[PDB]
RNA sequence: AAUACAGAGAUCAGCAGUUCCCCUGCAUAAGGAUGAACCGUGUU
RNA sequence: AUCCUUAUGCACGGGAAAUACGCAUAUCAGUGAGGAUUCGUCCGAGAUUGUGUUUUUGCUGGUU
C-alpha cells in the first residue's frame, strides 16, 4: 500500500495539488500572499482559481514555507534679512492702513443705484470682446505673456525660452527679440515702476534680472539668481518694489532681493512641487500654491506659516491675490477656482466658482478698480469673466483654436491678451 | 497504478469501419450504427454540458460580486448638464434607469414642469462617459413627443429646447448620496435643494 | 522607488501608468504599436503617431531626451512612465524597451481608449 | 587434445499524445454600440 | 438587458506536419536581432554556441 502512494506523492501534478486546497480561497485573502511575497499581485487575464495556482505554483518552486511562517524646528541666522522684515513692517503696515481707510471711506456713500448699473455696463462690456489680430512668436507654445505697468508692450516667453517684446495696441511686428541662455520660460513679470525692467524664470533654475532698454532691443541682463535646483514656475516682484520672491519645485519658495541678487529666505513646507507664489498687495503676505493640493499662507514678517487652505483635490497651478488684498483666488487641475477670504475664517472661507473643463491655468483680477471681474485661462480653450461678488459666471470668448497657457489683462481694462498652444498672441479686443 | 479506467478507442462516421473492436462490427450491422451515432452524441452533450455548468456557476459567482461593496473612490469624477425642457417622459425614465444601471451618484432639477433645470452625475471616470454620450449623441431632446394627460393624450413640440454641457472635474468628496430626481417650484428652494449638498453654485443663470 | 529623474516630465503616477500601460498591450495586438527609440524617431518623422511613452529610469536617459523636443514641434504628446521593465511587457517583449509610440489607424478599435488617454496626457503638461 | 551431444539458430490493424491552423461554443479580462410612458429629504 | 471587438483559458467538430520539436548555473539582443532597397530610404525580433529525440512517444486488439 505504502509504494502505491508513494511514487503518487512523489509526481510533480499531485505535488502541486496536496498544496492547492490548503491555501485560502477569496481573492483577496489569496491576493494579499502574493503582494506580501512580494510576485504580482494580478497577471493578464484571470479567475481567481487561475489566480490560486499561481501562488501555489510558486510557493512550490522555492520551497518556501507556507503562509503560516510566510506571514518641526525654528530655524536661526541672517540678520540681514532680518533688517528687511522690518521694512516690510513699516511699509506694510501703512499701505494696509491707508487701504482700510480707503476701502471704509468707499462704503459710506452707498447710492447702490449708481453701482448696480455699473456692474451691468461692465457685464455688456464684457460680451462684447472679440478678436483683433492673432500674431506669431515661435514653434513652441508660449508660456508667459505680461503686460507693462503702462501697458504698451507685452512680453512673450516660449517653451523655447526666448522672450520678444510686443507693441499692445498693434502687435505689429514687434520691438526686438532675444534668445535667452534659457529653454523653457516659466513667467514674466515687469517691476511694478521704472518700466526699465523685467525678470524671468525658467526650466533650468536660474531667474533672470533684464534691462528693457528704452525703445532699443538691447535687453540687458542686470544679473542671474542662483540657488534654484529644479524648474522654477513662477516669480513675482513685492507689490512694494524692493523684493522679488521665486517659487519653483524643489519645495523651496525663494525671497530675492533686486539689488544685492541675495536670499533673504530660503521656506520649505511643502512636499512636493509648488506651482505658484503670489504676493498680496498690502505687499503683507505671500500664498503658495503647489502640487499637493494644499494653497499654504505665509506671513514673511514673522515667517509663520499662518493659515492652510484646503479644497484642490489635484495640483494648484496658480495663485490669484485680489486688489482688495482680503481676498485671495486659486486655480487648479481640477478645473475649479477656489476664493478664500481670510476676514472671515470662522464661517465665510471658500466660494467656489466652477470655472472651466479641463484644467485652469492663470487667473487674473483687474487691477484698477481695486479688483472685480476675474479673468481664467483653462486648456478647454475658451476665456471667462468673473464677478466678484457673486462669482456667476458672466461671458465666455473663443477665438483659440488650442489651448492656453496664460493671459493678462490691460490695467484699465481696455485689452486682454492670450497666448497659446497654437503658438500665437491674440488680442482680444 | 489503476486508479483509473483504461481508455477505449474513439470512434466516428469515418473511423466507424475499420475499428474491429469486439463489439458486433459486422454481425450486427444496424446494432453497431447506433452504438457510434449514440457514441458520438455522448460526446458532444458533455461539451454541451461543461459549457452550461460553468455558465452557471459564474452567476453564482456573480451574487458575490453583488455584495463587494464599492469600497471607496479617492477621486470623484463629475459632469453637469444643463437643457430647456424635460418634459418628454422617455427622456424622464432613461435618465432614472442608467443613473440605477452604471452607480452614478447624484441627482437632477428643474423649474415646476416646463421650467428648465440641471443634471448632475458624479461616479467613476468610465461610468459618466457613457452617460455623457447618451444625454448628448443618443437622446434627441429637440425630438417631438405626444404626452398623456390626466384626460387624454396631446403633442408636444420641444424642437426649442436644447442641451449642453457645462462642466466636467473632480471634487474631494461627492456628498450625494443617491440619484434623486426632484421638482422644484422656485429658484430659490431649486437652491437650497443643492443648498444641502453645498451645491449651489451648480446652477448658472 | 528611486530619486524620479529630475528630466523626466511629465512623469504620469500610478494611477495613469495602468491606463496607459494597459492601451499599450492593447494596441500590440492590433499591430498599431512600435517599440524603441529609433522606431519611435520614426514615426514622428513620417507623422502618424498618436502620443509617445518613455521609461523615465531610462539608464543614462539622454539618449531619448532627445524626442521630447521633436515631440513640441510636431504637436504630439507625451509621457513618461516609472519603469522600464513594466514597458518592455506591455509591448510583447521580454527586455526592457525605453520609448513607444502609438500609431493611427482611424479605423480602429481601440480608437477610442487613445483619445481618452492623450486627452489626460495632454493636462499633465501644462 | 581426444570424445559425448545438440549441429544453426513471429505478422496484419485501431485509438489517443506532442506541433501549428481554421469552425463553433462557454468563461475571464478589458473595450465598445443600441433599445426599454414616468418624477425616493361618539356605531365594530 | 441584448449585440459587437480584441487578447487568454478549458472544449466538441474539421484539417496539415514530425527534418521536426524542444532543453542550457550559456553568449549577446528595441540602449536595435536579422533582413529588403527603385539608392532617396524601407521593414523590426531574434541570431549565435552546446546539446536530446526525430522511417518515431505512450496504449490496446486480432491472428501463430
Ligand atoms: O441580468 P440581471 O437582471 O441579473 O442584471 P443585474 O440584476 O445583475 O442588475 C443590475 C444590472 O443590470 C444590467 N442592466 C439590466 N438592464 C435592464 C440594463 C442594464 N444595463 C443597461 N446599460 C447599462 C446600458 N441597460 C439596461 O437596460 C446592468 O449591468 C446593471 O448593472
Amino acid at each position: 500500500n505504502e509504494s502505491t502512494a508513494d511514487i503518487l506523492k512523489q509526481l510533480p501534478h499531485e505535488r502541486l495539488q496536496a498544496v492547492l486546497e490548503k491555501i485560502p480561497e477569496e481573492d483577496l485573502e489569496v491576493r494579499r500572499l502574493l503582494s506580501i511575497l512580494k510576485k504580482p499581485e494580478v497577471v493578464e487575464n484571470e479567475d481567481v482559481q487561475q489566480r490560486r495556482i499561481r501562488l501555489a505554483e510558486i510557493l512550490m518552486v522555492d520551497e518556501i514555507d507556507l503562509e503560516n511562517i510566510n506571514n518641526d524646528f525654528f530655524t536661526p541666522a541672517t540678520s540681514e534679512l532680518i533688517f528687511a522684515r522690518r521694512f516690510l513692517i513699516n511699509y506694510s503696515l501703512e499701505r494696509s492702513r491707508k487701504r482700510l481707510q480707503k476701502e471704509m471711506e468707499r462704503h459710506q456713500k452707498f447710492n447702490t443705484r449708481q453701482e448696480l448699473l455699473s456692474r451691468r455696463t461692465e457685464l455688456q462690456r464684457m460680451a462684447n470682446l472679440e478678436l483683433a489680430g492673432s500674431q506669431l512668436v515661435s514653434t513652441k507654445p508660449i508660456s508667459a505673456v505680461s503686460l507693462s505697468t503702462d501697458d504698451m508692450v507685452v512680453a512673450t516667453g516660449s517653451w523655447a525660452g526666448d522672450l520678444q517684446v510686443l507693441n499692445s495696441q498693434t502687435l505689429q511686428p514687434l520691438t526686438q527679440k532675444l534668445d535667452s541662455h534659457v529653454g523653457k520660460i516659466g513667467a514674466i513679470d515687469w517691476h511694478p515702476d521704472s518700466n526699465n525692467q523685467m525678470i524671468s524664470c525658467a526650466e533650468d533654475g536660474l531667474i533672470k534680472n533684464f534691462q528693457y532698454s528704452n525703445e532699443e532691443g538691447g535687453l540687458r541682463l542686470l544679473g542671474d539668481l542662483v540657488g534654484h535646483e529644479r524648474r522654477i514656475s513662477d516669480v513675482k516682484y513685492h507689490p512694494s518694489g524692493k523684493f522679488i520672491g521665486s517659487a519653483s519645485h524643489d519645495m523651496t519658495w525663494r525671497l530675492w532681493d533686486a539689488s544685492t541678487h541675495q536670499e533673504l529666505l530660503l521656506q520649505e513646507g511643502h512636499d512636493k512641487g509648488v506651482f505658484s507664489l503670489s504676493f498680496q498687495c498690502d505687499g503683507s503676505l505671500v500664498c503658495s500654491g503647489g502640487m499637493d493640493s494644499l494653497s499654504m499662507l505665509w506671513d514673511i514678517r514673522s515667517g509663520s506659516k499662518v493659515m492652510t487652505l484646503a479644497g484642490h483635490s489635484k495640483p494648484i497651478y496658480t495663485v490669484a491675490w485680489s486688489p482688495n488684498g482680503y481676498q485671495v483666488a486659486t486655480g487648479g487641475g481640477d478645473g475649479i477656482i477656489n476664493v478664500w477670504d481670510i476676514r472671515k475664517r470662522d464661517e465665510g472661507q471658500l466660494n467656489q466658482i466652477l470655472a472651466h473643463r479641463n484644467i485652469v491655468t492663470q487667473v487674473r483680477f483687474s487691477k484698477e478698480d481695486g479688483g472685480k471681474k476675474l479673468v481664467s485661462c483653462g486648456y478647454d480653450n475658451l476665456i471667462n469673466v468673473y464677478s466678484s461678488d457673486t462669482w456667476l459666471k458672466m461671458g465666455s470668448l473663443a477665438g483659440h483654436t488650442d489651448k492656453i497657457i496664460s493671459l493678462d489683462i490691460s490695467n484699465n481694462s481696455h485689452f486682454l491678451v492670450s497666448g497659446g498652444w497654437d503658438r500665437s498672441i491674440k488680442l482680444w479686443n | 497504478l489503476g486508479l483509473l479506467p483504461k481508455p477505449e478507442p474513439k470512434v466516428k462516421l469515418s473511423n466507424m469501419m475499420s475499428v474491429f473492436e469486439n463489439d458486433q462490427n459486422i454481425t450486427d450491422p444496424t446494432a453497431w450504427e447506433k452504438v457510434v451515432k449514440d457514441q458520438v452524441d455522448l460526446r458532444k452533450r458533455k461539451h454541451l454540458e461543461e459549457n452550461e455548468r460553468r455558465h452557471e456557476d459564474a452567476i453564482k459567482r456573480r451574487k458575490e460580486a453583488v455584495n463587494m461593496n464599492v469600497e471607496k473612490p479617492t477621486v470623484y469624477h463629475c459632469k453637469v448638464f444643463q437643457f430647456k425642457n424635460l418634459q418628454n417622459p422617455k427622456i424622464r425614465f432613461k435618465l432614472k434607469m442608467n443613473s440605477k444601471e452604471l452607480s452614478l451618484k447624484g441627482l437632477c432639477l428643474r423649474i415646476r414642469d416646463d421650467g428648465p433645470g440641471i443634471i448632475i452625475v458624479v461616479g467613476n471616470e468610465k461610468s459618466c462617459k457613457f452617460y455623457e454620450n447618451l444625454v448628448m449623441k443618443r437622446i434627441k431632446w429637440n425630438e417631438d413627443f405626444e404626452l398623456h394627460t390626466n384626460t387624454g393624450d396631446i403633442k408636444m413640440d420641444m424642437h426649442n429646447n436644447s442641451i449642453s454641457k457645462t462642466w466636467e472635474g473632480y471634487l474631494q468628496d461627492c456628498k450625494f448620496k443617491g440619484w434623486f430626481m426632484k421638482v422644484c417650484n422656485d429658484q430659490d428652494s431649486l437652491l437650497r435643494t443643492l443648498g444641502q449638498f453645498d451645491s449651489e453654485h451648480f446652477y448658472s443663470p | 522607488m528611486s530619486a524620479p529623474n529630475p528630466k523626466a516630465f511629465p512623469l504620469a503616477d500610478a494611477a495613469l501608468t495602468q491606463q496607459i500601460l494597459d492601451v499599450v498591450q492593447q494596441a500590440a495586438n492590433l499591430r498599431q504599436l512600435k517599440k524603441g527609440a529609433n522606431e519611435a524617431t520614426k514615426t514622428l518623422n513620417r507623422g502618424i503617431s498618436e502620443f509617445i511613452i518613455m521609461a523615465a529610469d531610462c539608464e543614462p536617459i539622454e539618449i531619448l531626451l532627445h524626442l521630447p523636443l521633436l515631440c513640441e514641434d510636431k504637436n504630439v504628446p507625451y509621457v513618461f512612465v516609472p519603469s522600464r521593465v513594466a514597458l518592455g511587457r506591455a509591448c510583447g517583449v521580454s527586455r526592457p524597451v525605453i520609448a513607444a509610440s502609438i500609431t493611427t489607424n482611424d479605423a480602429s478599435a481601440i480608437k477610442t481608449q487613445i483619445y481618452a488617454v492623450k486627452d489626460k496626457i495632454e493636462t499633465l503638461l501644462i
